[PDB]
RNA sequence: UCGUUGUUUUUUUCUG
């Protein structure tokens, strides 16, 4: 995966409409940390 | 940092039914409820009609620990009627008084102003 | 660390044994460890800090 | 059965009186009304510049608390939920605000006022930023010198004042019942006597006073609470007694569907 | 390619990391790099 | 450091009423009064008017950055 | 026992709120009329012993511009020491610390009294009170 | 391409 490290949004679930960047992508699930407050989440790849 | 989401309170995940039923075997004709993503705000309502039925034994819930929001309704009926028909008559009930209450606020308001 | 596990627990200084024995954790969120108010006393600990 | 008798209105305020129902059932309505009566407020700020002396996250807080006119919320669909990719106009509204101050001296003052709705599911009466009265410029938002220039773009949503404060649309809600102890649910602490150190409530005319010789009454129940609301203007203050009763009402039904579905 | 801002004179320039580092046009000593056009968000809370 | 939007006790927004208080301070009222005037009952809300203080005018006095 | 119970309320509204502001500062180093330490983005290739952090918020210049994010083991600056005898290049970076989180604010660059280049940064971040916060009266 | 390492030494003001 050459595509870490670029910001990216969500469009469905509890944070959608949320900006963010991949921080680590083992596979099937991205964890973007949350620009708005001090956490990180994880999310599948299709979301 | 550690700190649970303020979005979780009210949202119930899918995979939790919003309400879960189990038999209390110690006494015949009881039941306890686990609610979910509920508070005092619901409970104690529902509670304070139950208790006024004439053939409701036992009515009792407690909120286990308020960083957790949901209760746990403990309910037993003589064995006239079962548990559950008391509870949504008392929800019926409930709910019918709200509209008149509604009814007559309207009224009230529309003759106010 | 799952649910039920023993784990020690320990205050410094640890005058004498009851300073210290094994709980059961129950995990929480928040970032603090919780007590039941009662064993305070052998640990001769306050909340203040 | 129940009774209501409004005493005091206003567009802002209701000074009430609701009798014949179970304590549980009225502050059951307050705590509703406190904390599930869904409203709009601002829930993304975008800085798409900032010259200001206020910290960035200072501003979107400030700017988080400001009331809006959240009338038909109600119509609008849950941004969590609704289908559409990123936000539509129909699970959100944009505000937009840029102030710029001018020439080497004076201070502007950023108005909430100044806020102006650029998109929103028309024609549904949302989104604009409350005002007491036609010349009210509003909230104070900040303060700019020479030189100095703020453009932000705020984003709106639907959400319940539990998830937060900024959506609580109630501000104080007033409470009572049995001003004259009757029902002695309370001792009072005295020094001398309860009479003549305590106070009555402004309620007290409402009810005639314990006889002196009457016998204390154990099968007597609380049966009139004299409850007030008060709005911060993004909601009428029948509409937010409605409101909430109306989320009562379906919260019930829900519970009421899931016990018929368990079977 | 990289902004910049002066401390007195506050006009802008920008410096190829071979420029001794001095205002270009005041000739003060301190700069900050300007804000990055990247958007910000914030949950307002 | 600028006045607050809302009375953290319990809720009722303030924020615009610094300007009007300021005013009816200048012309003598005492701040009891001026409170009063402005429809403010619940102390929960007259602590913060009668004792905000502000400074954001104090950091204006320095000349910005740009 | 000395604990209190805080309305959630109030600190929605911003009750005892509070602003924090971090300094780092660093400076290049001479290590020799001809030898010294340069501010730059290193390359995997040409240095070695990177941080395990990541440094893309760097800029080409070796800082990192105001108003973007960062986290803990966030490689804020990057400086690259000349190894002594290519892939002749070190780091001397200065990664965040890694519990702590916040917004870049406001990045200072100047000389120092030797006219090295002498850099400072600056982040901020919003401290919400919550539980085992401490209190007194 | 797994792998993948980050100082000491004092002094100081603090916390229970
Ligand atoms: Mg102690
Ligand atoms: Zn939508
Ligand atoms: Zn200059
Ligand atoms: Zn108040």
């Amino acid at each position: 995966d050459p595509t870490l490290n670029k910001t990216v949004k969500i469009r469905q679930g509890g944070y959608k409409g949320k900006i963010g960047i991949v921080k680590e992508a083992n596979g099937d699930r991205f964890r973007v940390e949350l620009h708005n407050p001090n956490k990180t989440i994880p999310i599948p790849c299709s979301f | 940092m550690n700190a649970p989401d303020r979005f979780e309170l009210f949202i119930l995940p899918d995979d939790v039914p919003k309400l879960k039923i189990t038999p209390d075997s110690r006494v015949p004709n009881c039941i306890i409820i686990k609610f979910e993503r509920e508070d005092h705000t619901l409970a104690n309502l529902l509670r304070e009609e139950l208790a006024l039925y004439p053939d409701v034994t036992f009515v009792a819930y407690k909120v286990e620990h308020p960083l957790f929001a949901n209760f746990v309704m403990r309910l037993q009926t003589e064995e006239g009627t079962r548990p559950k028909q008391a509870l949504e008559r008392a929800c019926a009930s409930i709910i019918n008084k709200l509209k008149t209450l509604d009814h007559k606020f309207n009224e009230e308001w529309n003759i106010k102003n | 660390l799952m649910d039920d596990d023993p784990v020690l627990f320990n205050r410094q200084p640890s005058l004498h044994k009851m300073s210290m024995m094994a709980h059961r954790v129950k995990v929480m969120p928040y970032s603090t460890f919780r007590l039941n108010l009662s064993v305070t006393s052998p640990y001769n600990a306050d909340f203040d800090g | 059965e129940p009774k209501v008798n409004i005493i005091n209105a206003q567009d802002d305020e209701v000074e009430l009186m609701l009798s014949d129902v179970n304590l549980s059932l009225a502050n059951s309505l307050r705590r509703t009304m406190l904390a599930e009566v869904p409203t709009l407020a601002i829930d993304l700020v975008e800085i798409k510049m900032n010259t200001s002396v206020l910290a960035d996250e200072f501003i979107s807080h400030r700017l988080g608390l400001i009331p809006l006119v959240s009338e038909d919320v109600e119509e609008m669909k849950y941004s969590r939920d609704c289908t559409c990719e990123d936000y539509c106009d129909e699970c959100s509204v944009v505000l937009e605000l840029s102030a710029r101050h001018e020439g080497e001296e004076g201070t502007t003052d950023v108005y909430s006022s100044s806020l102006i709705k650029v998109s929103g599911p028309g024609n549904l009466n949302v989104g604009e930023p409350v005002r007491r009265d036609d010349y009210d410029q509003g909230i104070l938002l900040c303060k700019l010198r020479n030189h100095q220039e703020l453009n932000i773009r705020c984003i709106a949503k639907k959400g319940i004042a539990k998830e937060h404060a900024k959506w609580s649309p109630c501000s104080a809600i007033a409470f009572e019942y049995d001003p004259h102890n009757k029902l002695k649910h309370t001792d009072f602490w005295f020094e001398v006597d309860a009479k003549k150190e305590w106070p009555d409530s402004k309620y007290a005319t409402w009810e005639e006073p314990p006889k002196p010789g009457e016998v204390f009454d154990y099968k007597a129940k609380p049966n009139r609470f004299y409850m007030t609301v008060e709005t911060t203007g993004s909601l009428k203050a029948n509409q937010v007694f409605s409101r909430g009763i109306k989320t009562l009402q379906e919260k019930l039904a829900n519970v009421l569907f899931e016990l018929e579905n368990s079977r | 390619g990289v902004k910049y801002t002066c401390g007195a004179c506050a006009h802008n320039f920008s410096l190829n990391k071979s420029d001794p580092v001095r205002c270009k046009e005041c000739g003060h000593r301190v700069i900050y790099k300007a804000r990055t056009k990247r958007m910000i968000q914030f949950d307002a809370r | 450091m600028i006045i607050p939007v809302r009375c953290f006790s319990c809720g009722k927004v303030v924020g615009d009423k610094w300007d009007a208080y300021l005013r009816l301070l200048e012309e003598g009222k005492q701040e009891g009064d001026a409170l009063d005037e402005l429809k403010l009952k619940r102390y929960c809300c007259r602590r913060m008017v009668l004792t905000h203080v502000d400074l954001i005018e104090k950091f204006l006095r320095y000349n910005p950055l740009e | 026992e000395d604990s209190m119970i805080m309305n959630q309320s109030s600190i929605d509204r911003g009750l005892f709120r509070s602003l924090f502001f971090r300094s780092y500062m660093d400076q290049e180093k001479r290590f020799g009329i001809s030898i010294v330490e340069e501010f730059e983005k290193p390359t995997r290739a040409t240095t070695l012993r990177l941080k395990h952090g990541t440094y893309e918020k760097l800029d080409e210049d070796g800082l990192i511009a105001p108003g973007v994010r960062v986290s803990g083991d966030d490689i804020i600056i990057g400086k690259t020491t000349p190894i002594p005898p290519y892939h002749t290049k070190r780091d001397a970076s200065t990664p965040l610390r890694s519990t702590e989180n916040g917004i870049v604010d406001q990045v200072l660059l100047t000389t120092n009294q030797e006219g090295l280049k002498f850099v400072k940064v600056r982040m901020r971040t919003t401290k919400v009170p919550q539980i085992g916060d401490k209190f007194a009266s």
